[PDB]
């Protein structure tokens, strides 16, 4: 079992700042060049939102701040400019090796 | 256009078995696996199983084989997920939810989400 | 065969038909070329 | 032989290859982007 941390637990950034979210992985992730890391926006009271497939593409509908980077063992998720609407609790997934497991998540206040 | 609709909460006494819903609408139900993920209330997401609704094809966590058994009905584009033995630890929120599962594509991505379902074991 | 001038063989005729087929193997022959040849089944 | 095969039969009448006593190498699956859809079901593609 892969066990995702997500550091830091909580993160606080102003208007117009950059945001970085990182999930280190306890076992390798990539396989043949294909990082199977996936991140995930949950709203309280909502479920969780697909920002990042594969570490690196952005899924549809998804806007242009939210940027995904990393490779290996470690990877982090970045949020340029992170606006008002971006509290939530992002989570890190990996989809390599069965069982699929979540980061602890971390905590996003403006 | 595509919606997976579950209901707000359930209450079931401890020891109790309840019975799950997820209706499934806007695509091709049988095209798409299945799965569901265990949150407990300030914690983090648990996988639990995936299933796949075209024959019946069933894949169970280590953890959650002998909690959870999960049916589909492609009749009703309906996927049930059944808990056994349900205790105190077993309150949280599972949400169900659909993913394309292509290798050259998303892959385990999870694009949309279902509402998910809280339960309270008392 | 009249062109060749030497047997060649023509069809399998020991088995009827060939359904689930499982196995197949191939390798130099061993039984050509008062010379004794003994085989352990 | 199977992927790179010039002529592929019809779909009423698919071809069947059977492929046994050998070491696969499925290296050349992932590292191959021609490929549009790749759907496994009973296993896991990154544990073939
Ligand atoms: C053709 O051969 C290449 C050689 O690498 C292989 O990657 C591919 O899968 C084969 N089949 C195709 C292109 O349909």
């Amino acid at each position: 079992d892969i066990v995702l941390t997500q550091s830091p637990v909580s993160l606080a950034v102003s208007l117009g700042q950059r945001a970085t979210i990182s999930c280190r992985a306890s076992e390798s992730v990539d396989f043949y060049g294909n990082s199977f890391i996936y991140w995930y926006q949950q709203k309280p009271g909502q479920a969780p939102k697909l920002l990042i497939y594969r570490a690196s593409n952005l899924e549809s509908g998804i806007p242009a701040r939210f940027s995904g980077s990393g490779s290996r063992t470690d990877f982090t998720l970045t949020i340029h400019p992170v606006e008002a609407d971006d509290v939530a609790t992002y989570y890190c997934q990996q989809s390599i090796e069965d069982p699929r497991t979540f980061g602890g998540g971390t905590k996003l206040e403006i | 256009q595509v919606q997976l609709q579950q209901p707000g909460a359930e209450l079931v006494k401890p020891g109790a078995s309840v019975k799950m819903s997820c209706k499934a609408s806007g695509y091709t139900f049988i095209t798409y696996w299945i799965t569901w993920v265990k949150q407990r209330p300030g914690q983090g997401l648990e996988w639990i199983g995936d299933i796949y609704p075209g024959g019946g094809r069933t894949n169970y966590n280590e953890k959650f084989k002998s909690k959870a058994t999960l049916t589909v009905d492609t009749s009703s584009s309906t996927a049930y997920m059944q808990l056994r033995s349900l205790t105190s630890e077993d309150s949280a929120v599972y949400y169900c939810a659909r993913y394309d599962g292509n290798y050259v594509g998303y892959y385990y991505a999870m694009d949309y989400w279902g509402q998910g379902t809280s339960v309270t074991v008392s | 065969h009249k062109n060749n001038k030497s047997w060649m063989e023509s069809e399998f005729r020991v088995y009827s038909s060939a359904n689930n087929c499982t196995f197949e193997y191939v390798s130099q022959p061993f039984l050509m070329d008062k010379n004794l040849r003994e085989f352990v089944f | 032989e199977v992927f790179n095969a010039t002529r592929f039969a019809s779909v009423y009448a698919w071809n069947r290859k059977r492929i046994s006593n050998c070491v696969a190498d499925y290296s050349v699956l992932y590292n191959s982007a021609s490929f549009s859809t790749f759907k496994c079901y009973g296993v896991s593609p990154t544990k073939l």
